[PDB]
């Protein structure tokens, strides 16, 4: 049997300039099988309106998502990303970098 | 300008969840264009440049079509488990095919995956399976002996597959033959004490092609270029990344050579 470990990408659409139109986006990528639960995150309360991408497929039998939201940048906030995969035992938590 | 076409098949032996026992997925080059699940059992389209201007009737038919498949897929997978003697979940994969090259050179291909490896590799041009288990090669025996079906996966590889591809191509020429210029900016982050880190990013592009350098003093590119991937934005361009322990920053997309100084 052979599984693997998904890939975790937090960044933003639009250039990082705080009180103005974004997007945060979550790229969750080269994972297999395709079972996963994602939820995005801000200072730690999980955010509701939430869209994101039908499952994808990759040339090595990978899959790949993409889970977006509308956001303003402000420095005071910090935004991540939980996921958890059958692969993990602890649902691995991804900070947005800015 | 180097386009592909293929078509992806994923069926997930007890689901155990409320998710298709069968999905099925085409693409143009990393783009959706059309969608089947044995939950819906019909056969939708992505794109939006293809929803009206596509016939009705390849929707119609092509979901019997695909509610045929669904069966006989799922009948192979569960007698591969049959054989390994295993229970649970386990995913049966299918690729299938075809590249168009800058020069006009065909390339077509089928293959066949068991819990995300690869399992049966069709050759085209020796008209052959390549097997890499004793199990493959008991569904490769069988395969083989029925030629009918080699030969119309081989024409289909090369002529068909490519007339579909270009249909499709025709199609969202707006779409799918756009140039968006990418948003360079340079960005200055400090990660470890002491050490300064220099970031080159790219924002909103198409297509995804795209080459980033380095230089230091505009004439000398550095080893230490640590490269990250081409995102996707959301939009429908793309985004990438690239970063250099501490002068200038190039960015070369569709002939375009774009240099920015710190
Ligand atoms: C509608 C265009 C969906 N097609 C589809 C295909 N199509 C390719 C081809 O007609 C088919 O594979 C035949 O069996 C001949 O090889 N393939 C696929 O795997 N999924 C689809 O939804």
């Amino acid at each position: 049997m052979i599984q693997r470990t998904p890939k975790i990408q937090v960044y933003s659409r639009h250039p990082a300039e705080n009180g103005k139109s974004n997007f945060l986006n979550c790229y969750v990528s080269g994972f297999h099988p395709s079972d996963i639960e994602v939820d995005l995150l801000k200072n730690g309360e999980r955010i509701e309106k939430v869209e994101h991408s039908d499952l994808s497929f990759s040339k090595d039998w990978s899959f790949y998502l993409l889970y977006y939201t509308e956001f303003t940048p402000t420095e005071k906030d910090e935004y991540a990303c939980r996921v958890n995969h059958v692969t993990l035992s602890q649902p691995k938590i991804v900070k947005w970098d800015r | 300008r180097t386009h592909s076409l293929r078509y992806f098949r994923l069926g997930v032996s007890d689901p155990i969840h409320g998710v298709p026992e069968f999905i099925s997925v085409g693409y143009v080059d990393s783009h959706p264009i059309t969608t089947y699940d044995s939950v819906t059992r019909q056969k939708e389209p992505r794109a939006p440049w293809m929803a009206e201007n596509l016939a009705p009737d390849h929707w119609e038919r092509y979901t019997q079509l695909l509610r045929g498949w669904q069966q006989m897929f799922k009948v192979e997978l569960k007698r591969l488990q049959r054989h390994y003697n295993h229970s649970g979940s386990h995913t049966y994969q299918r690729m299938i095919g075809c590249e168009l090259l800058e020069d006009g050179s065909t390339t077509g291909f089928l293959q066949y995956a068991y819990d995300g490896q690869d399992f049966l590799i069709f050759n085209k041009d020796t008209l052959s399976w390549l097997a890499v288990d004793n199990v493959a090669h008991t569904i490769k025996q069988a395969w083989e002996a029925n030629q009918h079906e080699l030969l119309y996966q081989k024409n289909w590889l090369e002529e068909e597959c490519i007339a579909w591809l270009k249909r499709f191509l025709e199609y969202g020429k707006d779409t799918l033959q756009r140039t968006e210029p990418p948003l360079v900016r340079v960005n200055r982050k400090e990660t470890f004490p002491g050490v300064t880190a220099l970031f080159c990013k790219a924002h909103g592009f198409y297509p995804p092609e795209i080459y980033m350098t380095w230089m230091k003093n505009g004439e000398e590119i550095v080893q230490e270029i640590d490269y990250g991937d081409i995102l996707p934005s959301g939009d429908g361009t793309y985004q990438a990344w690239a970063s250099i322990e501490l002068y200038s920053c190039h960015v070369e997309h569709s002939g375009v050579h774009m240099v920015l100084q710190v």
